[PDB]
């Protein structure tokens, strides 16, 4: 059984240009447990990143949230790379703060 | 409270 | 009505070490406590505050609990290994979910006890409590030795006993935060895509518990089908979001209405785009 990771890039609170947030990379619905998961600031890996602890819905699929502390400006980009046996090279969603 | 039971495969 | 479950995880990693095993569990849709063997120090820890003033007998009889757990899963590893003539080379993975639901008065609704052998079912615990349902001819071998062994019996007395009254406990002391749903915080946002199109989202914020009804109306009709429905996602602080997007013709944008339902709603909300 292999399942590819659902991944979501978003923050905790609304963004506001210059005001702390949090940035999230949620991935769920992921089998087997092993994943790599990693949040970009313009394409950089961000090294303060933590994670919830391993779970399963009830379908049995993992999910995870990596979360980082962040502060959004105009000019910089966020993202959220994930890497699964599932995956041929690892995928990169960007983050959007209108969503 | 987790379950005391032991379940053996 | 209100739920306790565990869920554990049991990973082989062959040619780099031991398996890890991971149990967390949860009251309703809040983490309370954790434990994961791969730790130096492997203990079964709270995640959320009302379990925090729980005394030590109980974190030390819970971590007791999960290490035999995590031994009898890697012994479990290696019986299903046998039973399915699997190379000593390939990772494998246990997961179980058990638990209790009560009513508004507490008394036990229903008992789970369910097991997973690389992310398929594998043996269940039956709502009689007493007696199994087995996926395969392995997870038969694995029925006869608990019924051989009165598993079932031991498991019902648990559920009925231990796992009812422990929920019962948590739900009076997380009363507060368990008991009082948190209402979505909304708003609609508008996106022009290009000069005729533009994206309206709905936004249910800061909610509390994860169930949530977030939809779009147009002239009062119903958008499943052309609503990007964002799964519910932890906002990370024990609360949810949840978004709803349309893409809308420019000039129509005053037709949308987005609509919450959810348990602190005393009555539900409709949202349009105030620019």
């Amino acid at each position: 059984i292999q399942r590819t990771p659902k991944i979501q890039v978003y923050s905790r609170h609304p963004a506001e240009n210059g005001k702390s947030n949090f940035l999230n990379c949620y991935v769920s619905g992921f089998h087997p447990s092993d994943i790599e998961v990693d949040l970009l600031k313009n394409g950089e890996r961000i090294e303060k990143v933590e994670h919830s602890d391993l779970s399963f819905s009830k379908d049995w699929s993992f999910y995870l949230l990596y979360y980082t502390e962040f502060t959004p400006t105009e000019k910089d980009e966020y993202a959220c790379r994930v890497n699964h046996v599932t995956l041929s090279q690892p995928k990169i969603v960007k983050w959007d703060r209108d969503m | 409270l987790s379950s005391p039971v032991t379940k053996s495969f | 009505s209100h739920s306790m479950r565990y869920f554990y995880t049991a990973m082989s990693r062959p040619g780099r070490g031991e398996p890890r095993f991971i149990a967390v569990g949860y009251v309703d849709d809040t983490q309370f406590v954790r434990f994961d063997s791969d730790a130096a120090s492997p203990r079964m820890a709270p995640r959320a505050p009302w379990i925090e003033q729980e005394g030590p007998e109980y974190w030390d009889g819970e971590t007791r609990n999960m290490k035999a757990s995590a031994q009898t899963y890697r012994e479990n590893l290696r019986n299903a290994l046998r039973y399915y003539n699997q190379s000593e080379a390939g990772s494998h993975i246990i997961q179980v979910m058990y638990g209790c639901d009560v009513g508004p008065d507490g008394r036990l609704l229903r008992g789970h006890d369910q097991s997973a052998y690389d992310g398929k079912d594998y043996i269940a615990l039956n709502e009689d409590l007493s007696s199994w349902t087995a996926a395969d001819t392995a997870a038969q071998i694995t029925q006869r030795k608990w019924e051989a062994a009165r598993v079932a019996e031991q498991l019902r007395a648990y559920l009925e006993g231990l796992c009812v009254e422990w929920l019962r406990r948590y739900l009076e002391n997380g009363k507060e935060t368990l008991q009082r749903a948190d209402p979505p915080k909304t708003h609609v946002t508008h996106h022009p895509i290009s000069d005729h199109e533009a994206t309206l989202r709905c936004w249910a914020l800061g909610f509390y518990p994860a169930e949530i009804t977030l939809t779009w109306q147009r002239d009062g009709e119903d958008q499943t089908q052309d609503t990007e429905l964002v799964e519910t996602r932890p906002a990370g602080d024990r609360t949810f979001q949840k978004w709803a997007a349309v893409v809308v013709p420019s000039g129509e944008e005053q037709r949308y209405t987005c609509h919450v339902q959810h348990e602190g709603l005393p009555k539900p909300l409709t949202l349009r785009w105030e620019p």
